[PDB]
């Protein structure tokens, strides 16, 4: 573990309770995508089957758990509880496109033929696109609720962490994963708008308009 | 083995 991937680690739990917390104290998911919810929550389901096989750390077992209960309870709270405050007309992003194409390419490009591997490489490849459904949500919509903004930018920051992170990896412990790497940069370039609108128009009181 | 989250 190096500083870069902990605070990766930390910003995107607080990514999650910031949204988690949000939806449950004013009983509202208005804004959100739940479809990204959704996509999120198949990334975690995918990604950590290896719970099963493997045990890398307390930490690392227990993160992954949180993250999956906090991920499957905020599909629940907008999907379920809170269902009369879901945008379901402006949350369209047509997810078919990304989780079929996605699903090809786990299967051809990967680092072993194998469905704990496949699995693992989706879960990647979708993460990288997991975020589009509330972004095309806030461009239609026209505006973002400044807590909205808060949970994108922590999430966004995660994955640019995690570049660091493999920086450091790579130079230390000559450790290195392509996919995961070009996954995190796509992943990370989505965000390029955001974070010029975040840092240049919320961050100085203005609105924030996709 | 992928160690990290
Ligand atoms: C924009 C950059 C983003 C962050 C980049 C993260 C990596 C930082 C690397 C620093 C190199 C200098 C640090 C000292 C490491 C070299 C130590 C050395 O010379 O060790 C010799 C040998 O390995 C033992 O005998
Ligand atoms: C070895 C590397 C291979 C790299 C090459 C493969 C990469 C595929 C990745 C993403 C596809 C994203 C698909 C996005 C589809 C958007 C659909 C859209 O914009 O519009 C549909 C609309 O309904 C029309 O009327
Ligand atoms: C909306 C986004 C538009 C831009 C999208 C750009 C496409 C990059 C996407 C995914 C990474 C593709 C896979 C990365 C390459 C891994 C290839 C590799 O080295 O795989 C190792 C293995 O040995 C092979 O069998
Ligand atoms: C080995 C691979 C090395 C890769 C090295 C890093 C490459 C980063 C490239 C460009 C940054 C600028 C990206 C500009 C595109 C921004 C698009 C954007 O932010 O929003 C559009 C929106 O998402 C529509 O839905
Ligand atoms: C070997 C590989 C080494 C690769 C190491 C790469 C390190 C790049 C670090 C941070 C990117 C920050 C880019 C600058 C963007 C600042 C944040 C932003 O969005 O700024 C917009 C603002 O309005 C502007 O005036
Ligand atoms: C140990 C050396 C390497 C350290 C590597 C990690 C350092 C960067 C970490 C986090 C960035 C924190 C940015 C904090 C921005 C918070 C903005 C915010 O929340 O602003 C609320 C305000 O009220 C507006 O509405």
């Amino acid at each position: 573990m190096n500083i870069f991937r902990l605070t990766g680690d930390l910003s995107h739990l607080a990514a999650i309770i910031i949204l988690l917390l949000k939806i449950w104290k004013s009983r509202s998911c208005a804004g959100i995508s739940g479809k990204s919810q959704l996509l999120f929550a198949l990334v975690f389901t995918t990604r950590y089957l290896d719970l099963f096989t493997s045990f890398i750390s307390l930490y690392n077992t227990s993160m992954k758990l949180i993250y999956i209960a906090c991920s499957y309870a905020t599909v629940y709270l907008i999907y379920m509880k809170f269902k009369a405050t879901y945008d379901g007309n402006h949350d369209t992003f047509r997810v078919e496109f990304l989780i079929v194409p996605v699903g090809g390419l786990s299967f051809l490009v990967n680092h072993d033929f194998s469905p704990l591997e496949i699995l693992w490489t989706f879960s990647i490849y979708l993460e990288s696109v997991a975020i589009l459904p509330q972004l095309f949500m806030i461009s239609k919509t026209g505006e973002a609720e400044t807590i909205t903004t808060h949970y994108l930018f922590f999430l966004g920051l995660y994955r640019a962490l995690y570049l660091v992170n493999w920086i450091w990896r790579y130079y230390f412990e000559g450790f290195f994963d392509l996919i995961a790497v070009v996954a995190g940069v796509v992943q990370t370039v989505l965000y390029c708008d955001f974070f010029y609108l975040y840092v240049t128009k919320v961050l100085k009181g203005k609105k924030l308009s996709l | 083995e992928h160690d990290e989250l």
